[PDB]
């Protein structure tokens, strides 16, 4: 063509591509809301778009997104600063009202579905696919919490197929009332486990999975969020915790 | 069905007479022969 | 004390004895007092 | 022999399962590929299956005689010994019809011969593997975006030795074949055209390869970082917003000054994609029929 | 301003020993303990584009230059715009690289998202260092460095980049390119591995990770899953730098000679030693 | 929603009219005839 | 209504006119006619 | 609790309280100055 | 527990003992300290 | 009211002026023709 | 304690005087026409 | 029943009319032997 | 079997011919002597 | 079974008239000895 | 057995001596040595 | 058991010598002197 032409169909057709792209990343989350439930300051120079129709993978409805954004779930932060900016603090203990570092959400009562007609995440006593029948095999060992004391005993694995993976490590209590705990934080070396998140006397505060085989998408929010609750506060202030929570490497 | 309608047959009917129209106008102006909007002195 | 709805906060008189009492400090010491700096300016030196 | 259960990952293998069925095929995909169960506790461990139809093996063959044509011009000077071959597996060379030949395929085997075959076959290998990513997203019910970052990728292949060396008319105007021969060629298009720094079409394509690592240094970080929660499952985090759009969607807005939708984090990542070899194909279709010496470009459209 | 769900997440702390003295959320941005630090670093840094705009010459960041010191002045300082004033820009740059990757921890410890992010900028901390610290401390003086500009360090890398013949013969460089073109090799299918299921062609039911296992196993014979390509983006994008900071930690300080003359250490072998074969023969 | 109010005028609109002002000046301050600043002597 | 101050008017809004003021005190010093204190020696 | 359906706000009678306090009068005198501080500048300095 | 009225926290009487002793004293302990220090700054060295 | 008094009223003025004074010195040092030590070097 | 004594000024002021010490070591020990210890050869 | 129909007719209909003409246009547009619009006077 | 029929019947008919035709229709026009559309002239 | 009956003879045979054929076409075309289309006037 | 009977004989007929003959012809036609069919003109 | 009787000696033995004969032929064949198929003419 010429020496001065083509750089202009670009300073224009793309000079609004940070503009068109940003809104497409500003679907979820927006609109902006204040610290109570209020049409907030604004949105930005790239305001949120009015959503298109969303078809769901296993007939879960006309869930358009951005979707539910209001105040369905319970929140409990005592507003320290009524002015918008300065943070807020929970009522009693922050690991009971569910506010701060430990987050969850209320969803519909249909768990994540694949395509076989069955659910996603099941234990090893819900899939006789791979077993134990050679030598001595380790699925059943004692554990330890962040308080540096024994916490329970894990003797099972929640299996995966499409990813061939794992998501939880189930703990047999003295009783049997169900409990749960994430997968990536873990740091196991020899013959005993060490978790560095929650103390060994705060594991019952983790909800019993309504079913020991099923994880509904409603439940999969606090169950992998309570450990994040103990990654912020824990732990004031003096002595052993200073030689436990800090330092380290990995 | 087929493709988007309340999405694709309207807001994309612009680049039909924009991106196409612009990079065809650009050439027929910068040509030594055309100009047309340059002839005045005579 | 927590809030819920539009358009708190807000609100009053956390808006009356507060927001009215600090914003004009940024909208006078720089609105008409900024035209007091215009003193040694409007004549020095647009005209040479 | 038993598969074990070690300490901290963890894993469980998979028996006999594939994927989905609709517009694909039944009696074409071969036997269940043998599983590489060798410390496969990190990622996955599953060989097979594979759509081995005529829409894929047309590239296995057309790539192979792209693979053997420069091959029978990589043993031609050695001395007919296996000593000099792997000795100069790179020092060997092969160039297309000369900077004076061009539009005629009358050239024999020698001076510039075994260039006319490798690409001719490769032509229905690349182009028959643009459509092993474009129609296997149709065998189910997905999209076409996977080869629309590829039509942009074979936009840089649309100029090198295709569109420019025929309008202008010569085969030296295409890329020599080897493993170093073209490295003594990537710096050729540099200096002959007066250095391509003041050529901000070749340079913005650069500028679109310096945003592949400003966009995947952190995606490979945070999706591995919000995975303790539930951000590894990228097929249940968008329309049913989980807490992974909460540890990763408050994390970046506070930081650099904006976040993104679980779907929109794949809208920029394919916008620093269909714009790399696309702004390369233009910035190399604008180099050879616009202004050669780009130092005599970037001082008259740059400083002047 | 804050988001709709940004209600429960608001909690003070994150910072270490001292209190919540610096952690005030100025707008959509985080001003933790390293927040006002970067406020101190970003305010002085805009002036560093404008200082040698009256000492070196031009006022436009097109040719603005605060050059690195000379090669031989020793373990010390420099002139000014030609080193001395250059010697001040770095500890802000790097002092601002640091106050950013570590103000993230005041959010990392604040919530509970992982500490693999004070890290993916630390391959950028270990990639800009290899041009300002790793090199010019030993061969003589701080004179072995690049200019900060956007068109000055351009004619510094090319027409002044053939000191070692060609740099393609530089094997790790070329392996740190056997690592780089592979970054958008695996962003191009992964940035499109979540796009076209709710938007298939228009209307169709959404796909799950079993169609992913009939599209990519119907692609290129290897399906490490969906967590094998975020271990396949953080494998494309951090290491093309340690194979380049190793393409240069033994280049110039030990090999300031032709790296085109490195590919004659390969043809020297007792078996085919005294033998000219092909092209070479 | 869509378009709110009480935040744009404080930190954004003051630098929108200013942004609409800035890309205009450095051409009319530097046109072959105009300028109106530096020249006041001759 | 709405909007916030007790946080903004102490460490936030002060760098808005500071983003407007000191960004142009420099410029009135670059010109070789205005300057107002630069050209002193000669 | 937040709000109900489209739009709120809205709303009738809530469309004219904050979309009309610094969005209508903060633009009309901005347009008046685009007439006032422009017509006195419609003459200098085109004519020498 | 958090309270109610204007304004918290806090903290009457602390409108003239906190927001006037370390707030309005800044309009003096430097604002006037500028005026005296500028007598040794304003003339060095804008006049050569 | 609100903001801070025992927290952020003696520190929003310490490094704040250091973020507005001591780094403002670097402008009156970006001079080497004035300058309180570079007058001789002209 | 109004200011924080064993925090903001016991290891944070020792580097606050370290803040204005060595950055100027690359201006005054610099300067293209001073030195007075380096040029013991020319 | 193996591939597609609805997609090819609204979007993949282009790779038959447009991206087969618009590229073959600029070929016979640049040819002197035709010109039409480059006829004018030669 | 292994395959269906009635869908790829419009794509093995519509565009399949030109895949062969596009690589063969243009090995002939390159000669300045033939052309048949350029030589039917002067 | 396996051997594509209503396929390989319909589509893979429809392209092996291009796989076996055209790869040897573009060699004996520009051969002066045969020519048969490139004899010209001499 | 161990290799497929009714599969790798109908479709392997053109992958066995086709990866093989395509690179045995190119040598018995190594040019200036044989000809025999390129002798026509000369 | 231990030694393959079905697999290795039928399908993995047809590639045992294939590994040993295909790369070993491409050495002794077409030397500019020996040849025994090229010089049967020169
Ligand atoms: C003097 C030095 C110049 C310079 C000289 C040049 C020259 C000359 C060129 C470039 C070009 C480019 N430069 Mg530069 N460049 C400079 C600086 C840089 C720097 C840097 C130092 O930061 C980098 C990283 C680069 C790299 C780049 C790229 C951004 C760009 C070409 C992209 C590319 O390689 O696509 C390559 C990808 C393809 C061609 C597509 C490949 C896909 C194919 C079609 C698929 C094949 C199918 C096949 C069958 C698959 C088989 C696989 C099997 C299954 C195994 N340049 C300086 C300023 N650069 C190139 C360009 O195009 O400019 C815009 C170019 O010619
Ligand atoms: C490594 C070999 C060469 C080199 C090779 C190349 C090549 C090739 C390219 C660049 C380009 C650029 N280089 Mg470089 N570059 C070098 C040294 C550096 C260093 C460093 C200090 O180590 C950094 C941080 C950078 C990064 C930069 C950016 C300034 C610029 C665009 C980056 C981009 O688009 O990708 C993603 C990065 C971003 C999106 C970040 C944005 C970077 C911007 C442009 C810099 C901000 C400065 C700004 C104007 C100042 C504002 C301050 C106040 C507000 C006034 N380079 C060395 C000397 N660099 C690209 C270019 O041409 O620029 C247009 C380009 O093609
Ligand atoms: C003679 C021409 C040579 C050549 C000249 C050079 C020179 C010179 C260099 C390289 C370097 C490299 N080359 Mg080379 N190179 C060639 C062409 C290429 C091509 C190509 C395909 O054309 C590729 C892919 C490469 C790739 C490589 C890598 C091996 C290596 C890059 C290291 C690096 O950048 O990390 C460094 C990473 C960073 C600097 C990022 C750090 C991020 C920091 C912390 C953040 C900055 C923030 C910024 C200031 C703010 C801007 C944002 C604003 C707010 C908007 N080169 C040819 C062969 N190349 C470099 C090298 O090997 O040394 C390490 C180098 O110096
Ligand atoms: C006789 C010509 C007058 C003048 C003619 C106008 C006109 C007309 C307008 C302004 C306007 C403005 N002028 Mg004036 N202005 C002049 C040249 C200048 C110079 C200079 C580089 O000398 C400066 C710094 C300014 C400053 C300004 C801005 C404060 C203001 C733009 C509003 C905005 O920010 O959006 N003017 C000369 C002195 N200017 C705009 C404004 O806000 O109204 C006053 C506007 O409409
Ligand atoms: C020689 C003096 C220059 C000049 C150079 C400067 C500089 C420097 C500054 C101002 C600043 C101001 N100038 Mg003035 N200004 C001039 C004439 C104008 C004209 C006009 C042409 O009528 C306009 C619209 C303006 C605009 C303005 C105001 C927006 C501002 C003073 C009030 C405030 O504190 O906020 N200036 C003359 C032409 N102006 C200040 C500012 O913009 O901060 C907000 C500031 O720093
Ligand atoms: C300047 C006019 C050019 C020309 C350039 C084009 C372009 C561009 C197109 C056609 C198109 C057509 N041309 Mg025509 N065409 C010309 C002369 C010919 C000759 C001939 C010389 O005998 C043939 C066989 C053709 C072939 C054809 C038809 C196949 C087609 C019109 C109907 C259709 O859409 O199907 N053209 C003259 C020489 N032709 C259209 C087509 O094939 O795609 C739908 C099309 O876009
Ligand atoms: C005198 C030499 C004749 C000729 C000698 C032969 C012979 C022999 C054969 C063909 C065959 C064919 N010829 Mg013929 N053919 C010629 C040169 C050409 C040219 C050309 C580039 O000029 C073209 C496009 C063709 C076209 C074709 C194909 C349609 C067909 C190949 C069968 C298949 O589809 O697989 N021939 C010249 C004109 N061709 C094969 C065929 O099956 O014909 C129907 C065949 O055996
Ligand atoms: C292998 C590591 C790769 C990488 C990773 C990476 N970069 C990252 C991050 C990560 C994980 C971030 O999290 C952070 C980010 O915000 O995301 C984009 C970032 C980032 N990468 C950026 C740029 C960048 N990264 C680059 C490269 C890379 N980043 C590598 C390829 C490059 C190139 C092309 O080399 C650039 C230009 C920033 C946008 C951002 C860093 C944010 C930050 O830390 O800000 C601190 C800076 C200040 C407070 C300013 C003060 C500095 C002074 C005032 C002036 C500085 C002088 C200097 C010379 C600047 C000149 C710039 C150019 C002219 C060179
Ligand atoms: C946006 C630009 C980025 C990009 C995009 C991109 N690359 C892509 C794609 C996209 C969208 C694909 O869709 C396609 C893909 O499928 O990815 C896996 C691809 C691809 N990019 C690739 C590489 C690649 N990426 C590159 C870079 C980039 N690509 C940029 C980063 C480059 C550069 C820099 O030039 C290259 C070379 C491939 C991994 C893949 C291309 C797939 C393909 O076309 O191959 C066809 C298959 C064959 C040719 C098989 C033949 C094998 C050999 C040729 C024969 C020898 C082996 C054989 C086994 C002999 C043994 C005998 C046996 C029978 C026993
Ligand atoms: C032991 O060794 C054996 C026996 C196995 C044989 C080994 C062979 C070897 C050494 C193979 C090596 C292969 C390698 C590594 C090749 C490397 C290639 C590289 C690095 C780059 C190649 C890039 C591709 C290029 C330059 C192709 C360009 C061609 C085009 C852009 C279009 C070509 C189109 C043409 C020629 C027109 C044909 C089409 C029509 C319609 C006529
Ligand atoms: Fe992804």
């Amino acid at each position: 063509d010429l020496a001065s032409l083509a750089i202009y169909s670009f300073w224009i057709f793309l000079a609004g591509l940070i503009y068109y792209l940003q809104t497409e990343n500003m679907r979820e989350g927006y609109p902006l809301e204040n610290e109570d439930g209020t049409p907030a300051a604004n949105q930005g120079p790239f305001p949120l778009p009015k959503p298109k129709t969303f078809i769901l993978p296993h007939g879960r409805g006309t869930l358009t997104v951005p979707g539910p954004e209001s105040e369905d779930r319970p929140i409990a932060l005592a507003r320290t600063a009524v002015s918008e900016g300065f943070p807020h603090a929970p009522t009693g203990d922050p690991m009971k009202d569910g506010v701060g570092p430990a987050s969850w959400v209320a969803r519909r009562d249909l768990p994540e579905l694949d395509g076989h007609g069955h659910n996603k995440i099941k234990p090893m006593k819900a899939a006789a696919g791979f077993h134990v029948s050679a030598g001595k095999n380790p699925i059943g060992l004692p554990v330890r919490g962040c308080d540096l004391e024994i916490a329970g005993k894990v003797v099972d694995i929640w299996v995966d197929i499409p990813e061939q993976m794992a998501r939880f490590l189930e703990v047999e209590l003295k009783d049997g009332s169900t409990r749960l705990l994430p997968m990536q934080m873990v740091k196991v070396q020899s013959n005993r486990v060490h978790v560095n998140a929650l103390s060994s006397d705060l594991f019952a505060g983790i909800p019993t999975i309504k079913s020991p085989t099923e994880v509904t998408l409603l439940e999969e929010d606090k169950i992998c969020g309570y450990v994040a609750g103990g990654l912020m506060y824990a732990a004031p202030k003096r002595k052993s915790v200073v030689a436990a929570m800090l330092a380290e490497y990995a | 069905w087929m493709i988007f309608d309340p999405r694709r047959v309207f807001v994309a009917q612009g680049v039909f007479l924009f991106l196409l129209a612009v990079m065809i106008h650009l050439i027929l102006l910068s040509t030594p022969s055309y100009n047309w909007l340059e002839i005045s002195a005579a | 004390a927590d809030k819920s709805d539009l358009g708190y906060t807000g609100l009053t008189d956390e808006q009356a004895q507060e927001l009215h009492s600090v914003y004009m400090s940024g909208l006078w010491l720089f609105s008409a007092v900024a035209i007091v700096a215009h003193l040694a300016v409007y004549i020095w030196r647009p005209w040479f | 022999a038993e598969y074990q259960n070690i300490f901290s990952q963890v894993q469980v293998r998979g028996p006999a399962d594939l994927g989905m069925t609709e517009d694909v095929n039944l009696a074409n995909r071969s036997g269940v590929g043998p599983f590489s169960t060798l410390l496969g506790w990190f990622g996955n461990a599953q060989l097979g299956p594979i759509y081995l139809g005529s829409l894929g093996v047309l590239s296995l063959f057309s790539g192979l005689m792209w693979f053997f044509t420069i091959g029978i011009w990589f043993w031609y000077q050695a001395g007919w010994n296996p000593a000099v071959f792997l000795r100069d597996l790179f020092f060997f060379s092969l160039e297309p019809p000369a900077p004076e030949y061009g539009l005629s395929f009358a050239a024999p085997l020698k001076e510039g011969g075994l260039w006319l075959i490798a690409s001719f076959f490769m032509f229905v290998a690349v182009w028959s593997w643009w459509g092993r990513t474009y129609l296997r997203a149709q065998a189910l019910g997905m999209g076409k975006h996977t080869a629309w970052a590829f039509l942009s990728a074979i936009w840089l292949w649309m100029v090198l030795g295709f569109i420019r060396p025929i309008l202008m008319g010569s085969w030296s105007e295409a890329v020599p074949y080897g493993i170093f021969s073209h490295l003594d060629w990537t710096n050729n298009f540099s200096l002959v055209h007066g250095n391509l720094f003041y050529n901000p079409f070749h340079g913005l394509s650069i500028a679109f390869l310096y945003g592949s690592a400003l966009l995947f240094a952190m995606h490979g970080a945070t999706i591995l970082a919000v995975s303790r929660f539930g951000g590894e499952r990228e097929l249940e985090q968008i329309a049913d917003r989980g807490t992974a759009a909460e540890r990763a969607a408050l994390f970046w807005r506070w930081t650099m000054g904006f976040n993104a939708t679980m779907e929109g984090i794949h809208r920029w990542a394919i916008w620093m994609a269909v714009l790399v070899t696309l702004t390369g194909g233009i910035g190399i279709l604008l180099s050879g029929t616009v202004v050669d010496n780009w130092y005599v470009w970037g001082q008259n459209h740059g400083m002047a | 301003a804050l988001l709709s769900f940004e209600r429960k997440y608001r909690v003070p702390g994150g910072t270490l020993v001292g209190g919540n003295l610096f952690d005030f959320w100025v707008g959509p941005f985080y001003v933790g303990f390293f927040g006002v630090a970067t406020f101190f670093f970003a305010a002085l840094g805009i002036i560093l584009i404008a200082w040698s705009a009256v000492l070196q010459g031009t006022w436009n960041p097109q040719l603005i230059s605060v050059y690195p010191p000379a090669l031989e002045y020793g373990l010390g300082g420099a002139p000014l715009a030609k080193g001395g004033l250059w010697q001040i820009i770095t500890i802000c740059a790097t002092g601002a690289f640091v106050s950013w990757a570590l103000r993230e921890v005041e959010i990392c410890r604040k919530l509970g998202i992982g500490y693999h992010i004070p890290f993916a900028f630390a391959f950028a901390i270990l990639a800009y260092l290899t041009l300002v610290l790793f090199r010019p401390v030993m061969m003589g003086a701080w004179g072995y460095a690049f200019p900060y500009g956007i068109w000055t360090h351009l004619d510094w890398v090319s027409n002044t980049g053939y000191t070692y013949g060609n740099f393609h013969y530089n094997p790790a460089h070329m392996i740190a390119i056997s690592f780089f073109f592979t970054n958008a090799l695996a962003l191009a299918l992964h940035g499109a591995l979540v796009l076209s299921a709710a938007n298939p062609e228009k209307g169709k039911e959404m796909r799950t990770p079993d169609h992913e296992d009939t599209f990519f196993r119907d692609l290129v014979g290897y399906s490490i899953g969906t967590l094998g390509i975020h271990r396949l983006g953080l494998l494309l994008s951090l290491s093309a730098v340690f194979f380049s900071a190793l393409c240069m930690i033994i280049t110039g300080t030990i090999w300031f000679d032709q790296w085109v003359d490195w590919w004659q250490w390969w043809v020297k072998l007792p078996w085919w030693a005294n033998i000219p074969g092909g092209i070479n023969g």
